[PDB]
RNA sequence: AUUA
């Protein structure tokens, strides 16, 4: 038994763009984690189709980082809504264990296709 | 200064390891032999290869 | 009546199946082995006690026992379907042991079994634990492993101070006979990681799910994702296996012409001193899925921790 | 692994 993060995590909210300051209001289901030292997001989901940038606000507000994203992946979801498509992203430099954590939680707690 | 120059110019930028300068440019060789069994396997005869 | 002699020929597959029970009937077998556990209430790398397994050793032409076992286990019905699905997705890899799913009745009810074919007696975790927790008072596992793979003979241990490093420096030559097995295990691990990435499966790799031939099994803690987006976690595996890579000198075959232990050595020119590309090729060949930037020259490191990591 |  070597499980991949039994106790899960909580939350997904805020914004995104494609060229630095292109993040206007909210274009991301920026997913998970409020660590013990502070809010540190892990996963990003996008009902849109192409984004390279985002801006998550936290604590001071003045400190809100223009995150560099990575080339996306695509999948369809088994929501009660029906046909729903996003394009998956992770914050760049995210190590393998964190991606495994968020993928396992997303797949095992909520239904996808 | 002729063998040293000959092996320096073959280097792609002028740098060579220090451990191969006596190995390829020295004129004299010294061998220390513990016993006869080692002697007959290293420098037997009048000319040997190393 | 029946049962034992019918379970025997049901576990017996379709290839040759010359089997003999390991002192059991239809019941399980109990052993003392090493595991790597993390299940939210327990953690560590210790020797627990296995409980649910029936083992059948395999014979050959001259009716003498061989190093091949058929391990069949029983469990619930949901794990049956989950493991069957994952194996069906992963069955074409040449680094995955051959599974066999069947159903057999022990009583009025029918219970499911999963049978794995042609495993060895010990896993890689057993070897790592034996070498990392040495005790000359009781080292039966290490001696058995050494004698079953033609590293030495049973009378080598009649010597005293056979294990010492200062006295008897021949134990280094004795240990250096497992390097090829370790290297083949590393290559099969890389193959398994590639297959998992291509199939879209997420899981964490441990040392006790791989035997001493390199084959993999036990897909009970894996999940499923979209194809092409799989991710294996290989931190504990490589981190725990690292100290054994230099004791056994596993990378000796890399100094020969075609990475073959029967050909002469490579003849580098005496004027070459960079070797910056060979290091990258070796890292990409043996440590492909280790996800942390590697600097061949430690002048480009970011701090002392990175210097330690790359050195 | 002692969750089978
Ligand atoms: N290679 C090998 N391992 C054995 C044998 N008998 C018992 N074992 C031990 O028992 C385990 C049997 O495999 P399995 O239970 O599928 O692996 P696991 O790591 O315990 N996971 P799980 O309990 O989720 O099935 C191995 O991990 C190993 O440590 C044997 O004959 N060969
Ligand atoms: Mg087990
Ligand atoms: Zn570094």
């Amino acid at each position: 038994n070597n499980e991949l993060s039994p106790v899960a995590l909580r939350q997904m909210s805020c914004a995104a763009g494609t060229t630095q300051t292109a993040c206007t209001d909210d274009n991301a289901l920026a997913y998970y984690n409020t660590t013990k030292g502070g809010r540190f997001v892990l996963a990003l989901l996008s009902d849109l189709q192409d984004l390279k940038w985002a801006r998550f606000p936290k604590s001071d507000g003045t400190g809100t980082i223009y995150t560099e994203l990575e080339p996306p992946c695509r999948f369809v979801t088994d929501t009660p809504k029906g046909p729903k498509v996003k394009y998956l992203y992770f914050i760049k430099g995210l190590n393998n264990l964190n991606r495994g954590m968020v993928l396992g939680s997303l797949a095992a707690t909520v239904r996808l296709q | 200064n002729d063998a040293l120059n000959n092996i320096i110019n073959n280097a792609r930028d002028g740098c060579v390891p220090l451990n191969i300068i006596p190995l390829t440019t020295a004129a004299k060789l010294m061998v220390v032999i513990p016993d006869y069994n080692t002697y007959k396997n290293t420098c037997d005869g009048t000319t040997f290869t190393y | 009546s029946a049962d034992a002699q019918s379970f025997l020929n049901r576990v017996c597959g379709v290839s040759a199946a010359r089997l003999t029970p390991c002192g059991t009937g239809t019941s399980t077998d109990v052993v003392y082995r090493a595991f790597d556990i993390y299940n939210d209430k327990v953690a560590g790398f210790a020797k627990f006690l296995k409980t649910n397994c029936c083992r059948f050793q395999e014979k050959d032409e001259d009716d003498n026992l061989i190093d091949s076992y058929f391990v069949v286990k029983r469990h619930t019905f949901s794990n049956y379907q989950h493991e069957e699905t994952i194996y069906n997705l992963l069955k074409d890899c040449p680094a995955v042991a051959k599974h066999d799913f069947f159903k057999f009745r022990i009583d009025g009810d029918m219970v499911p079994h999963i049978s794995r074919q042609r495993l060895t007696k010990y896993t890689m975790a057993d070897l790592v634990y034996a070498l990392r927790h040495f005790d000359e008072g009781n080292c039966d596992t290490l001696k058995e492993i050494l004698v079953t793979y033609n590293c030495c003979d049973d009378d080598y241990f009649n010597k005293k101070d056979w294990y010492d490093f200062v006295e008897n420096p021949d134990i280094l030559r004795v240990y250096a006979n497992l390097g090829e097995r370790v290297r083949q295990a590393l290559l099969k691990t890389v193959q398994f990681c590639d297959a998992m990435r291509n199939a879209g499966i997420v899981g964490v790799l441990t040392l006790d799910n791989q035997d001493l031939n390199g084959n993999w099994y036990d897909f009970g803690d894996f999940i499923q994702t979209t194809p092409g987006s799989g991710v294996p976690v290989v931190d504990s595996y490589y981190s725990l296996l690292m100290p054994i890579l230099t004791l056994t000198r596993a990378l000796t075959a890399e100094s020969h012409v075609d990475t073959d232990l029967t050909k002469p050595y490579i003849k580098w020119d005496l004027l070459k001193y960079d070797f910056t590309e060979e290091r990258l090729k070796l890292f990409d060949r043996y440590f492909k899925y280790w996800d942390q930037t590697y600097h061949p020259n430690c002048v480009n490191c970011l701090d002392d921790r990175c210097i330690l990591h790359c050195a």
